[PDB]
């Protein structure tokens, strides 16, 4: 995350991190329930074997809430491809259930029509992650979050060297140096409504980080709401 | 005449329209007043974890 702020205690509890064999963070996830993690399909190629860590705000500081969970099943969207990055969504089922506690809790899935008329029409969403703090930079040991404005679809399409499908949406700033970045992919984009936070996007892709004339690109979760339900059962 | 387009029909979460019906996400129960959403547990989705 370029810009934004450190997530304060208890304010990004649905955050999950996917960890390398070398126990390095490479992607985020969003906790959906005791057994399921939402992430990005393209995160699945960037590591052969990985687990998911939750309840952590500081990778360099054992608080006492950390818990590392192995993946029982991976459910990738069968229409995802590297060529298009379309349908960039995947669900993970955990061998052992998560125990919700301080800094560990799920974000809500909305009803689709309402999320379209009420959430996607807000001014801003919140994205969080342990990813780089500037493009050529390095991952932050502390969990950051950042408020990103919704960007209209036409502006999104025009600004981009790549095709933006209906399973995608733009968020962030044209020139302002704030954005998600490398390492945040798969992580949450959530939208607040009366103090309740609802999953609205999955960090998907960008042309760099915080570049002028460019926005952050996210999986449009309203398009995969029935799919997430079936994936979870 | 209430509408979802005006203060979300007075609903805490989901609103749907010849009158308005409120509803709630899993882990909450719709209050008796048909508006508020009540958490059925200590770690309800979408709530930041502040006390406890
Ligand atoms: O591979 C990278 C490397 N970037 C270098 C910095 C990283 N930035 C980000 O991941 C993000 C920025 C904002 C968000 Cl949100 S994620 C990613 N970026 C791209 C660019 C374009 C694309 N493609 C988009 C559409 C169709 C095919 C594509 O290959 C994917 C990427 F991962
Ligand atoms: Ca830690
Ligand atoms: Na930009």
């Amino acid at each position: 995350i370029v810009g934004g702020q450190e997530c304060k205690d208890g304010e990004c509890p649905w955050q999950a991190l996917l960890i390398n064999e070398e126990n390095e963070g490479f992607c985020g996830g969003t906790i959906l329930s005791e057994f399921y993690i939402l992430t990005a399909a393209h995160c699945l190629y960037q590591a052969k074997r990985f687990k998911v860590r939750v309840g952590d705000r500081n990778t360099e500081q054992e608080e006492g809430g950390e818990a590392v969970h192995e993946v029982e099943v991976v459910i990738k969207h069968n229409r995802f491809t590297k060529e298009t990055y379309d349908f960039d969504i995947a669900v993970l089922r955990l061998k052992t259930p998560i125990t919700f506690r301080m800094n560990v809790a799920p974000a809500c899935l909305p009803e689709r029509d309402w999320a379209e008329s009420t959430l996607m029409t807000q001014k801003t969403g919140i994205v969080s992650g342990f990813g780089r703090t500037h493009e050529k930079g390095e991952q932050s040991t502390r969990l950051k979050m950042l408020e990103v404005p919704y960007v209209d679809r036409n502006s999104c399409k025009l600004s981009s060297s790549f095709i933006i499908t209906q399973n995608m949406f733009c968020a962030g700033y044209d020139t302002k140096q704030e954005d998600a970045c490398q390492g945040d992919s798969g992580g949450p984009h959530v939208t607040r409504f009366k103090d309740t936070y609802f999953v609205t996007g999955i960090v998907s892709w960008g042309e760099g980080c915080a570049r002028k004339g460019k926005y952050g690109i996210y999986t449009k979760v309203t398009a995969f709401l029935k799919w997430i339900d079936r994936s979870m059962k | 005449r209430k509408l979802c387009s005006l203060d979300n029909g007075d609903c805490d979460q989901f609103c749907h329209e010849n009158s308005v019906v409120c509803s709630c996400a899993r882990g909450y129960t719709l209050a008796d007043n048909g508006k508020a959403c009540i958490p059925t547990g200590p770690y309800p989705c979408g709530k930041q974890t502040l006390e406890r």
